[PDB]
């Protein structure tokens, strides 16, 4: 309860805002009008290293003032147990409100204002360009899904086992075993559908020559292997022993 | 050769390529090299693949686990509910059981539709970076990895593809004055490709992404106009082949 | 909306995004393409129109002996597109739906803690002060399932929307790596016009 | 009390919405981080006429 400044007519006495929650009352015995603040709350994030680093860590109160519970306040809440620079740097864990933390050095937690890059000013001028003398050729990676596992259910045994007196009340809920069937019959369908456009897109099936040599270029780590069992190139098979 | 074709699509002359061809070769073969221990590394940035299972296994988990719960009845048991009870009230149980556990599929499905949405799109994007990576060269900037792209090659792996994008970084700039055009007899010459660079006393042309200077002729440049209206045009003098051989 | 409800900060403030768009929009006029394809190599920008000029199939000359017309068209269509963002309120009206109907969801699931779903009271201390607490339990299980079914519409209309919403990410994304850090020969893909 | 006889719905919600908070900020950076450096234009800034 805190002291407001609002102005009730005289016959009122609750107070609410959107949502029809009470947001001021008038006071019995003494007439006057006190707001009502909802006592304070909120998550309770650990920003911590990994275990093979320390077993030290930070506790972020998000939402909640520094006064309800080193004690540092940012925009996101009040963080215990790490100390902010004034320094800069890339984000290691991501706080929030621009405010990141790290492990760094006294090996402590810090805090700090994420940097978004080193700084760079271009020599521009009237008559001036920049023109490369020489080049690099850069492998670059990306990884997506292409399906997930497909999943198939019986309500029915799911939902009791050996049991008929659930199936008999269960048959007054129509229709709702068999549209979990056919939602899940199509998401397993349209997996298949998924790896058939993305990798069935040749007709023939071709195979490189015998004698592997393209101009100094060297393929065998994305060429078919035939010693393993399976003909996986060697980055194939990095890629099946890495995602178990 | 086919290597001097994406070269001439990313704006550099095939020359460069035959002319560093081992250099080319050396460098595409240790950024190969290095890819493999790019991979074998602790970030493991197979992740994507890794937290499409990770969710799967725990939307079919939670599943498993919402079965043993009483959901407001007696007990979640299902003979327990009827061993004890009697027909009339075991009714009632076993439609709070019901409504419970249909609930629950209910919730599981919904949350596998918008899943396999959002892996829908993936594999949509997936296939058209196939389709446009692999299968030609993209001149699409970003879409087929971060340069001037090259090529690509597609591998597969658990629940996803990973595509190696092989493309042209410059990597050593140097600094030149440059000019729209130039004047030879109150004509203005432009550079039918690259630019007019200038090494601090002569001109040249050059391409624009590779610098490999020419003597500035009437083969490189087009003429259009006069020495009256471009903004910054330098005079100079331009070669004319025709000369040599005809008074020769 | 701070009934057991959270509205957790962005991690880039505005100032941030506002240093990147910066960034960006240095990059490109310093620069031109060169920046999102390696190491930035400065180009005069009227050599970079030229470059733009000559990927829309129009040669050089046309713009350096028109070199001023195009910059004043270009200052008077930037002008023209001030006056046009400040007035007709329904053409930056996608950012505000998107707030209104974050807005709508969380007012729509505060203002659904009030309501009955059938038992005897909204409160819970009214139940539990008027009705005897060992039967109160029927009323306090079906309030219970009523707040989570509201609860649970709300994450899943979330997640439905934080799809559409990362499908907008992602064609924002495409478009700036596209139009932005390069030249598009796509159609209509930024913009009509030979981009 | 009876709500953790439900027990696993809450985590799920609360898992869900802190993936939806965490796409978030994934988007954003997505869109706007796409330059390494930040750059910085010139003092004069004359650029042939625009
Ligand atoms: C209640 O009694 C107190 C005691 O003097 C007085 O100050 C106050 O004005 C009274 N209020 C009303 C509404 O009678
Ligand atoms: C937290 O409360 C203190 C005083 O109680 C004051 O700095 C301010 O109201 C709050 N700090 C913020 C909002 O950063
Ligand atoms: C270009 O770089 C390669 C290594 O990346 C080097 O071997 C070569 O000498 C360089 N050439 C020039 C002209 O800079
Ligand atoms: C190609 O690279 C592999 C390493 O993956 C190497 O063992 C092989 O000898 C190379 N091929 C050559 C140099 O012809
Ligand atoms: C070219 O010279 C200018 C003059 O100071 C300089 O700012 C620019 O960085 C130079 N370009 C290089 C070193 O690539
Ligand atoms: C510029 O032109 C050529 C470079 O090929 C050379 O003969 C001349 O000396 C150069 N002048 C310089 C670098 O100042
Ligand atoms: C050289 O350029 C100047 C302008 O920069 C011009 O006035 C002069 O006529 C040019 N020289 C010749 C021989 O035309
Ligand atoms: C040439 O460059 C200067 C700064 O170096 C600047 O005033 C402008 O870009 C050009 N000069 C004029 C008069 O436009």
């Amino acid at each position: 309860l805190t002291e407001s400044n609002k102005k009730f007519l005289p016959f009122q006495q609750f107070g609410r805002d959107i949502a029809d929650t009470t947001d001021a009352v008038r006071d019995p015995q003494t007439l006057e009008i006190l707001d009502i603040t909802p006592c304070s709350f909120g998550g309770v994030s650990v920003i911590t290293p990994g275990t093979n680093t320390s077993n030290q860590v930070a506790v972020l109160y998000q939402g909640v003032n520094c006064t309800e519970v080193n004690v540092f306040q940012t925009r996101a809440g009040c963080l215990i147990g790490a100390e902010y620079v004034n320094n800069s740097y890339e984000c290691d864990i991501p706080i929030g409100a621009g405010i990141c933390a790290s492990y760094q050095t006294s090996q402590s937690i810090i805090a700090y204002t994420m940097s978004l890059g080193a700084e760079n000013s271009v020599a521009y001028s009237n008559n001036s360009i920049a023109i490369p003398t020489n080049f690099t050729i850069s492998v670059t990676t990306e990884i997506l899904p292409v399906s997930m596992t497909k999943t198939s259910v019986d309500c029915t045994m799911y939902i009791c086992g050996d049991s008929t007196e659930c199936s008999n009340l269960l048959l007054q809920y129509g229709s709702f075993c068999t549209q979990l069937k056919r939602a899940l019959t199509g998401i397993a369908v349209e997996q298949d559908k998924n790896t058939q456009e993305v990798f069935a897109q040749v007709k023939q099936i071709y195979k490189t020559p015998p004698i592997k040599y393209f101009g100094g270029f060297n393929f065998s780590q994305i060429l078919p292997d035939p010693s393993k069992p399976s003909k996986r190139s060697p980055i194939e098979d990095l890629l099946f022993n890495k995602v178990t | 050769m086919q290597m001097a074709y994406r070269f001439n699509g990313i704006g550099v002359t095939q020359n460069v390529l035959y002319e560093n061809q081992k250099l080319i070769a050396n460098q595409f073969n240790s950024a190969i090299g290095k890819i493999q221990d790019s991979l074998s590394s602790t970030p493991s940035a197979l992740g994507k693949l890794q937290d499409v299972v990770n969710h799967n296994a725990q939307a079919l988990n939670t599943l498993v686990k919402q079965l043993s719960s009483k959901f407001g009845a007696i007990s979640s048991v299902l003979n327990d509910i009827l061993s004890r009870l009697d027909p009339p009230e075991a009714e009632v149980q076993i439609d709070r059981l019901i409504t419970g556990r249909l609930q629950s599929l209910q919730t599981y499905v919904t949350q596998q539709l918008i899943r396999a949405a959002e892996i829908r799109a993936s594999a949509n994007l997936a296939a058209t970076k196939m389709s446009e990576c692999v299968l030609g060269q993209s001149k699409r900037v970003d879409f087929c990895g971060k340069g001037y792209h090259l090529m690509s090659f597609p591998q597969s792996a658990p629940h996803g593809v990973v595509f190696l994008h092989v493309t042209y970084v410059p990597a050593q700039e140097k600094n030149f004055t440059t000019a729209p055009a130039i004047c030879h007899d109150g004509k203005a010459h432009f550079p039918r490709e690259g630019v007019f660079v200038s090494n601090g006393t002569h001109w040249f042309v050059t391409q624009r992404n590779f610098y490999e200077p020419q003597i500035i002729t009437t083969d490189n440049t087009f003429v259009s106009g006069n020495c009256d209206v471009v903004i910054g045009i330098v005079n100079n003098t331009v070669y004319d082949p025709l000369q040599p051989e005809l008074d020769s | 909306k701070f009934n057991g409800l959270t509205v957790l900060p962005p991690l880039l403030t505005d100032e941030m995004i506002a240093q990147y768009t910066s960034a960006l929009l240095a990059g490109t006029i310093t620069s031109g393409w060169t920046f999102g394809a390696g190491p930035a190599l400065q180009i005069p920008f009227p050599m970079q129109m030229a470059y733009r000029f000559n990927g829309i199939g129009v040669t050089q000359n046309v713009l350096y002996e028109n070199q001023k017309l195009i910059a004043n068209q270009f200052n008077s269509a930037i002008g023209k597109i001030q006056d046009s963002l400040s007035s007709t309120p329904s053409a930056l009206g996608k950012l505000q739906d998107v707030v209104n109907h974050n807005a709508q969801a969380l007012n729509t699931l505060v203002k659904q803690l009030s309501s009955k779903f059938g038992a005897i009271s909204s409160v819970l201390n009214d139940i539990l002060s008027r009705l005897d607490p060992p039967e109160a339990e029927v009323q306090i299980d079906r309030l219970i399932t009523g707040r989570l079914q509201s609860l649970q519409t709300y994450v899943t209309q979330q997640l439905i929307r934080a799809a559409e919403i990362r499908a907008s990410a992602n064609l924002a994304a495409t478009k700036m790596s596209e139009c932005v850090l390069g030249q598009s020969k796509r159609v209509d893909f930024c913009g009509k016009g030979y981009h």
